[PDB]
């Protein structure tokens, strides 16, 4: 009862017992043919653009607030779908997210995987404005916080608002997840390409954010490993672009 | 049957309120103008934040009251007032006074008016070189964060259609607003903060809910 | 030529009327659709989604991630009460701000069936059980966990399920005159060596297919 | 007789409305139409003819018809830049006077792809070598001879073609965002004894079939 | 063939990656993230398998 799975060059293994979230209903395609007829002829890479890429692991505690990335650009030094990205001026290109965690069954808590369209964040000055790296540092993880932040042109952080201005609760309207440590482990999410034009450039716009949130925090005793392991995996989908001749 | 979305959101609104005189001495309070946008109107946003994207046409009403001013010269006789009311699509010339050449463009449609009659409307289509609009943008304007070039809707220029050396009056113009035909993409959470100005998502952090006595308090049963 | 006659309602602007108008951009050919993934036909499909609920909305912790926890305490308690509250959506502040509470706070009569479901977020290695009572409205909450045992009831043990469901088919609106719930102890919870000693549980909240809401209004939130 | 309604609206002038009017001369019969040559239907049709191109806008030569010729010099200068420049109708000096930018400035939203064509205009002894390349929009001009090579490009041979086409594919409007072309020596002009050392180039634009216009509106040129 | 040989109360994931003849080892594990991996969870699977397909010598 364990499924290995081999895209290009790359192999990982689940478990045949999986679930998957396909985001609204709809599987990643291609722009059929006839948007744009005319002057307007695209190209797919389809090389090692359909590939696993692995993340660093992030390191989950009994004090961690949260985690989230940006899509595209937590990929624009991942090999070949990274080059792409300069490359051509427009793409587009839907995903496939596997996230795992490694504990035992002496371990407990809980998470929310959330996968959120545009999500535009605020300032934590009312009259101000954020600051490119704040909102993202591309691989890297960024941290929510526990308590109100401050300084300049930082994202306002703290996590019960997830720096949009709802209410944390309420992030289950986007395609989401759970991980409970008590019954599973790991999540699929399959997230078509979403926006209201057909393709765009892939370095000023954010289409889609990635949020990992404990809901229950991690508890453990006496002699239990004191953090556990996260995993993100990211696999690029029906990727196209402008053609170039 | 009253949860669609045509029933939710197609209702008329007054949206802008403006002032204007036949002569002064700023120049700019000769005519009265409002650029085209459903994020200064509080109860509206936050109808239209549950969405991603929306796709809709516009059909606007005006309210047009004048009077004398209280300066003062009185025993007048005066036939009833004309107004112009005129709309700019995106991409158009903007006047900056009330004598300008961008009065009288081709190009940039008009109505005119005179009071005691029933009160002026036109329909504008969706006007969008895009396939939607969007309430959210997690971007750069090329640089603004949060601000794309697509939402451009236009603009409403409101004056006076006397001659020359005209007497002095104050007329105050009402719009009212109403979306028609409309479709939606991708729901959200509704906005739990008070909103503080009308281009960010700023926000002060807030309380999730309200307290109680404690996690077993039920009110006493009539 | 053809003889007509003006009915009284003429030359009026009424808000919500409906009525054929000109269009000032006749020759615009608009952008057609796209189609994007996730429409929406009717506000209904947002609150048949389940959300948290604070239950936990007491002092001390409204602004932290703790309100959404419901504390499952360690040691022998096998008769005391775990939580309690009225089913009220739309007026009672533990589901006031949920998705199905916003909901139904824009409009001023609704009635249908919830759907409530806990989840035991302990390790795998604990087990217990518990009672979970439902009393309808007009009844007052018991008092102690026998004449909770002897209502409507469901015993619940976590060492074989980590999740229970329920739903209640009387819910309308306006010392509440609406049916509780709560929750006891039956046994207390057991843990092995080396295993954690407290535990959370969690709430969700949803409509069932046959809710109905009329007579929009402005909500009191904003 | 027939009870009859006023609806608001009633007795208003919209200056885009489209009513029958009655005729001030009825019995007045109108002289018929000629066939007369040269019948238009739309102005599309003017904007796919060819116009010439200023491309030497610089200073000292804007009022003579040398603003029209590309200079290419006598001697070796085998990896040098003959001209470049962005490719934006509508907005960009070289581009907008000519037929297709005088068209496009009258409308918001515009569309399609673009015709370019290169002449030489030199003496029938002369052979060489340009090399003629496009970059797309998002992407920097070319530098060198050898990254221009490595773009998309086109190898022109004065002594077997005197012209060259290029059609563009993605065009649109509003530290440009536009896609480019320049040109480059490939080898140099080479003439035998009795032949003019200097020579011209010239360049065409012209609109291909697919090109749309939207939201007409005042131009800035009057 | 990899085997995990711990309690069966252990939970936790790890990262495998495989990187071609040509190509150097990567240094950090978000650059192995971006090649190709698979990612192993041992609270649901005891063992994962690898199969790598151009193998030569000098």
């Amino acid at each position: 009862r364990v499924r290995s799975i081999t895209l290009g060059n790359s192999t990982i293994t689940t478990q045949e017992s999986a679930n998957v979230v396909v985001a609204y209903g709809r599987w990643p395609e291609y722009l059929k043919d006839n948007e744009a007829t005319a002057e307007d002829q695209p190209t797919q890479p389809d090389v090692a653009t359909c590939r696993f890429y692995t993340l660093e692991s992030v390191t989950w505690e009994r004090d961690s607030p949260g985690w989230w990335w940006k899509f595209p650009d937590a990929l624009k030094d991942m090999g070949l779908f990274g080059q792409n990205m300069y490359y051509h001026y427009l793409g587009r290109a839907g995903y496939t997210i596997h996230v795992q965690c490694n504990a035992s069954k002496f371990h407990q808590g809980c998470l929310m995987v959330v996968c959120v369209p545009e999500a535009e964040m605020g300032c934590s000055q009312v009259d101000g404005t954020v600051n490119e790296h704040s909102l993202s540092e591309g691989e890297t993880a960024k941290k929510f916080a526990s308590t109100s932040t401050n300084g300049t042109n930082t994202v306002q952080s703290i996590v019960t608002n997830a720096g949009m201005g709802v209410g944390v609760g309420n992030l289950t309207i986007f395609p989401h997840q759970w991980i409970n440590l008590r019954t599973n482990n790991c999540a699929t999410i399959v997230m078509p390409y979403i926006n209201n034009v057909p393709m765009d450039n892939m370095f000023r716009h954010h289409n889609f954010t990635l949020m990992i949130i404990p809901f229950v925090p991690l508890d453990y005793s006496s002699d239990s490993s004191t953090y556990v392991p996260i995993t993100v995996t990211v696999a690029p989908m029906c990727a196209e672009y402008n053609g170039l001749r | 049957s009253e949860s669609s979305i045509e029933n939710f959101l197609c209702r008329s609104a007054c949206v802008y309120m403006g002032e204007y005189h036949t002569t002064n001495t700023d120049t700019s309070k000769l005519f009265a103008s409002w650029t085209i946008n459903a994020r200064r109107m509080v109860q509206m946003r936050r109808k239209l934040e549950l969405f991603t994207y929306v796709r809709f046409d516009m059909e606007v009403t005006f309210v047009i009251t004048s009077k004398q001013d209280q300066g003062t010269q009185l025993g007048q006789d005066m036939p009833p007032l004309t107004h112009q009311i005129m709309y700019i699509p995106p991409g158009g010339p903007i006047p900056k006074s009330v004598t300008d050449y961008t009065w009288q463009t081709s190009t940039n449609p008009s109505i005119f008016w005179t009071e005691g009659n029933a009160p002026p409307r036109m329909s504008i289509p969706f006007i969008s070189i895009g396939n939607a609009y969007s309430n959210f943008y997690d971007g750069w304007s090329h640089g603004v964060y949060g601000y794309n070039t697509l939402n451009h809707m236009g603009q409403i220029y409101v004056r006076h259609v006397n001659g020359s050396s005209p007497l002095p009056m104050t007329s105050t113009v009402r719009m009212y607003f109403k979306p028609k035909h409309v479709k939606v993409w991708v729901p959200r959470p509704p906005r739990l903060c008070q909103y503080k100005n009308a281009s960010t998502v700023n926000f002060t952090p807030t309380n999730i809910t309200e307290k109680r006595q404690s996690i077993n308090y039920i009110p006493e049963t009539v | 030529g053809l003889p007509v006659m003006n009915t009284p309602g003429s030359n009026q602007f009424l808000t919500s009327d409906d009525f054929q108008s000109p269009s000032a951009m006749p020759q615009f050919d608009v952008t057609p659709e796209l189609n994007i993934p996730g429409e929406v036909q009717n506000l209904m499909e947002i609150a048949e989604v389940d959300s948290v609920v604070p239950v936990n909305n007491v002092e001390g912790k409204l602004d932290t991630m703790e309100i959404y926890r419901i504390p499952v305490q360690s040691g022998n308690h096998q008769s005391s009460q775990v939580f309690g509250f009225q089913v009220q959506p739309g007026l009672d502040n533990v589901f006031k701000h949920t998705l199905l509470g916003e909901i139904l706070n824009y409009y001023a009569h609704w009635s249908g069936s919830i759907k409530l479901t806990f989840v035991f977020c302990g390790s795998a290695m604990a087990t217990g059980k518990f009672l979970l009572a439902y009393a309808p409205p007009g009844a007052n909450a018991p008092k102690s966990r026998k004449d909770a045992m002897l209502g409507t009831h469901i015993i619940w043990d976590v060492g074989l399920q980590s999740s229970c469901v329920l739903c209640i088919p009387w819910i309308s609106q306006t010392y509440t005159s609406a049916g509780n719930v709560t929750c006891w102890y039956q046994t207390g919870i057991v843990v092995p060596a080396g295993t954690p000693t407290s535990c959370s549980i969690m709430c969700f909240v949803s409509a069932c297919n046959d809710f109905s809401v009329r007579l929009l209004k402005d909500t009191p939130f904003i």
